């Protein structure tokens, strides 16, 4: 799961 | 009238209708995302419950989907739990906006948001604030607004 940046 | 609170924070959601919480969600690892919740216009009972962690890819998608099919008329409640922007995409930011909703259009980074609205009517109550750095949240929002009984 994508996390910024 | 429907006394109705709605609050919004990076650790918590809670909404209440008449006194009675229907919605109380303080996890750490679940919960994450917006939580949308349809009453009854007529007698405030709530008609479905959901949360779209919009956070994660295309959950937003699924809001949008969701929020096609509640029939015109139904009162509308969001309220954001620790982060509901990050893939929160132009099509789902201009169903908010058509709405009714100023903030949820604009809804950023950890931002949190509280939003009460008929679809296809006016807006009861919002509020919003804006995450003032990326490692912190925006300030807990309490909205507690009347909502009119059809
Ligand atoms: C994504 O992960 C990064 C570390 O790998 C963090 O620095 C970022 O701030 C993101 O953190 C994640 O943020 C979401 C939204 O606030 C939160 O629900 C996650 O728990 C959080 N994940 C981590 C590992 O901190
Ligand atoms: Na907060
Ligand atoms: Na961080």
């Amino acid at each position: 799961t994508p996390t910024p940046v | 009238v429907l006394d109705v609170e709605v609050y919004s924070s990076r650790s918590k959601v809670y909404v209440a209708v008449d006194g009675t919480t229907v919605l109380e969600d303080e996890a750490r690892e679940q919960g994450r995302g917006i939580h949308v919740i349809v009453l009854n216009q007529a007698t405030g009972h709530v008609m479905a419950k959901r949360v779209f962690d919009t956070y994660s890819p295309h959950e937003d998608e699924a809001m949008v989907l969701f929020l096609n099919m509640v029939a015109p008329g139904r009162v509308l409640i969001c309220t954001v739990k620790d982060e509901g922007s990050f893939h929160l995409k132009d099509t789902a930011k201009a169903l908010l906006r058509s709405l009714g909703s100023q903030a949820g259009p604009a809804l950023g980074w950890r931002d949190t948001w509280a939003f009460v609205g008929r679809k296809g009517g006016p807006v009861f109550g919002e509020k919003h604030s804006k995450s003032p750095a990326l490692s912190s949240w925006g300030d807990p929002v309490l909205l507690k607004t009347d909502v009119p009984l059809s």
